[PDB]
RNA sequence: UCAUCGAAUCGCCACCUACAAGACUGGAGCUUGCUCCCUCGAAGGCGCCAAGUAUAUUCAU
RNA sequence: AAAGA
RNA sequence: UUAGGGAUAUGUGGCGUCAAAACUUAUGGGCUCAUUCGAUACGUGAAAAGGGUGUUGGUGGAUAACAAAUCCACCGGCCCCGAAAAUGGAUGACGCUUAAGCCCAAUUAGUGAUUGCCCAUUAUUCCUUUGGUAAGGGCGGAAACUUGGAGAAAGUGUAGCCCUUCCGAUG
RNA sequence: GGCCAGAACCAGCCCUACUGCAUUAUCCUGUCGGCCGGCGGGCAACGAAGUGCAAGAAUUUUGGGUCUUGGUGAAUGCUCCAUGGCGA
């Protein structure tokens, strides 16, 4: 028969698949409070400035279904999955790194090597 | 995370240049004929080569109409084209870079192929988010219609 | 000068009528057009229309949208002040029936509208290999 | 469910490649490595045989079965070059190591796992080749042990040809597209042929 | 005075190079001395000099005459200081962005011209561009305008310093850099 | 007892990337691999909201 | 590992 | 050179992985193959003459023939030997060699004049403390749209009389 | 009340375009040949830089009370009056 295609129409993604390289640091050790993020295709320090100010999300799950946003406006949305939030504050090096500043409490360290969401908002264009 | 040109699609490949070059003897490749520069601040221009100075370094120019100066551009981003003017078989390195290029060798090449790809990749960099839709309905059209043709082949 | 229900502080690209890229909320990826900015620098009141996208007259902010450089050159009415947004839709389809009957028309008007009517229907997807920092809009 | 970036290591220099793989493993990606046999190293084979027979010479004097356990079989020599380029005594670094697999040749479970990948910033041939002596790692490790060079040199021969049976069979299935996709022009709206040409995809 | 005495400088250097003369550029009257190495191990004569220049901590640029007595106090502590001749554009950049006064023994920012006349009082020094002209030229009130100010606590220069241990002429950066300290103070102001 | 982190997918990848034929006839094809990105294809046609401005995608194996 | 592909 | 924090920027040192930074710089000039190359000062000194028929550099002086070019002498190393020990074994590890070595340079690429980039108990700036007895000003009743104070007491010292200002802060 | 997001003035770090602004010589012709010597007038400066003036406008961050107002024609002056939007 006429062959179909896996043409992948699903709920789109408006994020970039960042990932915590680690934390800012020297040889003297580590300074948390400022994370580093590799985004794909962001590799020139003049396109990692396009992200300065973009909200950034470390998605993780706990073990309990704690409260969250719209806990009652959307009881379907409540889950064991949480999210942290920061904003790209600055580039880092000249190869598309970027410094992320998570809101208050820094990002944990079960987050290194694991996925970060660099959303396109707040847009700038 | 790999960008691909197949085969053997490549990890960790910067999207701002390539290490294209494979070493060749200078004299055979080029002789004050014509050349184009991949990586320059002026990007992917072609300028006929005025002379060779030392080894890697060349003096690269173009008459006018391109905002290209007479300048020292290195072979590390300057790669020959087989649209020469004064290299190789033709008797001498010529002068009067406009008149020698008034033989349309550039005008022919600028309207021939491999220059319709230079601005192709430069069109896909100036395509606003509306022509990117146009390009996607254009591929999607040629795509399924390709599948329709495959179905026709199956019938045949 | 300005201290009143005016004094827009938008971007030059974000226009009174221009195709947009909704980046968050229910309708993310959808391509509603901007219809207006609410007074006192209120959020934009973009709509798709719904017939193409699903986005109704909606309040979204100016920073949660990408303004594509292509326009529709809207000429509808100014019949959507900061009310609605007081407090299966009961009594807003009046503002939907009218503006939709103005949008689909306004796109038949502008050239390439055969596309820009199907251009709206599309969602914006971040493909795994793309580079929005590269792109023009 | 998972996503593995199955890398390849023909003509990849042993060290410009373990430095790149280590930092990617350490960026949380799960690399599988194949054809560690064809890994190259600078210098002649004699020099590289002595740089390794001097390491096969180090062992805990009082109890060798606690000493540094030397590995033949380049598959884990590449794992050994990576573990050394890596924070081993953290759980962060032991997870990064345990995300490699580093096979030998192309095993049957990773011939049909999708297209594979190379690292251009480590391929020994970013430029002209002068004359300089390189060493295939599978040929240096044959000479310090690794009884199984014959084995994988035939498993990979029964594959580089069994795959070549499938590039020419199903060859008449390929041009059933590059022609159907070619004549997928001039029957369809010029509306779209023009922008395929514009953006070169014609 | 700036626009005139520079134009008049050009012509005297026009009539010279044309009709067969050399117009010796007169002299820099004023230097601008920045301490570029910290309070670590310092010879006590090196240390007392920098206490009289008010270079008490790293990056404390001070404007300083170049008398015979003075410029030898620079000769002796060059490994520590990095001086030169300040452009007009860099003299007010110091005074306006980083200028502080000694109001009643305090480091009071120069926020208005009213802060100036109350501190100097000396019948001549009224506004801020007036402190500049007293500093840009060797002036008649220079021991007054400078001594009435705090040493310019400055920031480390953006882009970095090439070294700090070698002279400016041997690839490092200290000692005298004639008129090239503007490219060094710009990154610090 | 699962509520999860993850977020292109392959009978057009995936012997080979490079052959064959030019110091002047082009070869190219052992190919920027496809296809994917909002209704199976471009021309329409269609329902969407009140999930009431962002909030892990309230999707999806 | 499969085998199909 | 050091009070508690945040940010901006540097110092020394660096930017292949460990390890933040050139995701291995579009790097540029040469050098280098080293059967223990070489590679951060001071660690202690690494290697001393010596030569060659060796790889690259320079000067004196022939032929126009070596067995259209080919010589007679040396200066200069990188590099070869000279040189060696005893637990297994160290540039710090891997590793690197058409460098990730060495010596020079660079800093967005001969397009047009700046900060390539990363790290501090340093610097700058911002708050907060605390001391100086550091300066001030109030040291009992009035108004800027919401409260706080130029109304909280004549005071070393506090839960300071109230503000705000400077400066210093290790031991 | 705590959690956010957005906005607005303040200063701050700033995005920086065009960069003008003067100088300096670069360079403008003449007939010569595959070892090159037979030279003069600055009147041109977009690739002359050791060098002067720029905001509106880009960014997060931080703090928010003694206000704002209207422009005139000269060679800059009269002046008047009293935060909002979610989720939980
Ligand atoms: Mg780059
Ligand atoms: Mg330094
Ligand atoms: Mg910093
Ligand atoms: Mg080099």
């Amino acid at each position: 028969k006429t062959s179909r295609v896996n043409r992948n129409r699903k709920a789109p993604r408006l994020y970039m698949k960042g990932t915590l390289a680690g934390y800012t640091r020297g040889l003297h050790g580590q300074t948390k409070q400022t994370a580093l993020v590799r985004v794909e295709n962001v590799n020139t320090r003049e396109d990692a400035t396009w992200y300065v100010g973009k909200r950034v999300c470390y998605v993780y799950h706990g073990k309990k279904v704690k409260r969250c946003v719209r806990w009652s406006k959307a009881p379907a949305r409540r889950s064991t999955t949480r999210a942290l939030w920061g904003r790209v504050t600055r580039p880092h090096g000249n190869a598309g790194m970027m410094r992320v500043k998570f809101n208050g409490a820094s990002v944990p360290a079960s987050a290194i090597g694991r996925r970060i969401r660099v959303y396109l908002y707040p847009s700038q264009i | 995370t790999d960008a691909y040109a197949v085969p053997l699609s490549p990890l960790l490949s910067c999207a701002q240049g390539i290490a294209l070059c494979i070493m060749v003897k200078s004299h055979y490749i080029c002789a004050g004929r014509l050349v184009r520069i991949l990586r320059g601040p002026r990007q992917d221009r072609v300028g006929v080569i005025v002379d060779i100075v030392d080894a890697n370094r060349v003096l690269v120019e173009n008459p006018e109409d391109a905002k290209m100066w007479r300048h020292v551009q290195n072979l590390k981003n300057v790669e020959p084209l087989k649209y020469c003017v004064s290299v190789s078989r033709n008797c001498s390195a010529k002068a009067l870079k406009d008149a020698l290029a008034s033989s349309k060798a550039l005008e022919k090449y600028a309207k021939t192929r491999t220059a319709a790809r230079v601005e192709a990749k430069k069109a896909c960099a100036a395509s606003t988010d509306f022509e990117r839709y146009q390009l996607r309905v254009a591929r999607r059209s040629r795509a399924h219609w390709a599948r329709k043709v495959f179905d026709e082949k199956d019938a045949k | 000068s300005r201290k009143s229900p005016e004094y827009t502080t938008l971007r030059k690209s974000c226009a009174p009528g221009v195709i947009a890229i909704i980046l968050a909320g229910r309708f993310r990826g959808r391509r509603a057009v901007i219809l207006k900015q609410l007074p006192h620098n209120g959020p934009l009141v973009v709509s798709g229309p719904m017939k193409y996208n699903g986005v109704p007259i909606r309040r979204i902010d100016s920073r949660y949208v990408i303004a594509t450089s292509t326009k529709v050159d809207i000429s509808s009415v100014d019949t959507a002040p900061i009310t609605p947004e007081v407090f299966v839709s009961d009594a807003r389809a009046q503002l939907q029936k009218k503006i939709d009957a103005a949008l689909i028309a306004a796109i038949k008007k502008d050239a390439q509208g055969k596309e820009k009517a199907g251009y709206l229907r599309s969602v914006f997807t971040v493909k795994p290999g793309d580079a929005p920092h590269r792109w023009n809009w | 469910r998972p996503e593995i970036i199955v890398i390849d290591l023909k003509d990849h220099v042993l060290g410009r490649a373990a430095a790149v793989v280590a930092k990617q493993l350490l960026l949380g990606k799960k690399i599988t490595v194949v054809r560690c046999e064809q890994l190259n190293i600078a210098g002649t084979e004699i020099r590289n045989k002595i740089k390794y027979l001097q390491y096969l010479r180090k062992r805990k004097l009082t109890n060798p079965t606690k000493g540094p356990f030397h590995h033949r079989a380049p598959s884990d020599v590449f794992v050994r070059t990576v573990r050394s380029m890596l924070p081993r005594y953290t759980k962060r670094g032991m997870k990064a190591l345990n995300s490699l697999v580093a096979y030998e040749g192309i095993p049957p479970n990773v011939v049909r796992t999708g297209g594979r990948v190379v690292i251009p910033r480590a391929q020994r041939h970013v430029c002209y080749r002068s004359e300089r002596p390189y060493t295939v790692l599978g040929n240096m490790c044959k000479h310090v042990g690794w009884k199984y060079s014959d084995v994988v040199a035939n498993l990979e021969k029964a594959r580089v040809e069994k795959a070549s049976r499938h590039h020419e069979k199903q060859a008449k299935l390929r041009e059933a597209w590059k022609a159907a996709r070619k004549e997928a022009l001039a029957k369809m709206p010029k509306h779209n042929v023009e922008v395929l040409k514009k953006f070169g995809y014609a | 005075e700036y626009r005139g005495a520079e134009k008049k400088l050009v012509t005297l250097r026009r009539q010279a190079a044309s009709h067969g003369n050399y117009y010796l550029e007169a002299k820099p009257k004023v230097a601008v001395v920045t301490r570029i190495r910290g309070i670590a191990k310092v010879n006590p004569k090196q240390r007392k000099i920098l206490q009289l220049l008010r270079l008490r901590q790293i990056f404390n640029t001070v404007f300083v005459k170049m008398n015979k007595p003075m410029e030898n106090m620079l000769r002796a502590v060059e490994p520590y200081i990095a001086y030169g001749y300040p452009s007009l554009a860099t003299v007010r950049a110091m005074v306006y962005k980083r200028g502080y006064l000694k109001i009643n023994g305090q480091r009071v920012k120069i926020t208005d011209n009213q802060m100036i006349k109350d501190k100097y009082n000396n019948a001549d020094i009224v506004c801020a561009e007036d402190m500049v002209n007293q500093i840009y030229t060797c002036g008649k009130h220079f021991r007054t305008v400078t001594h009435g100010m705090w040493p310019f606590k400055l920031a480390p220069p953006a882009g970095g310093m090439r070294q700090k241990r070698r002279h400016f002429v041997e690839g490092g950066d200290y000692g005298n850099r004639d008129t090239l300290i503007n490219r060094f103070l710009a990154r610090m102001i």
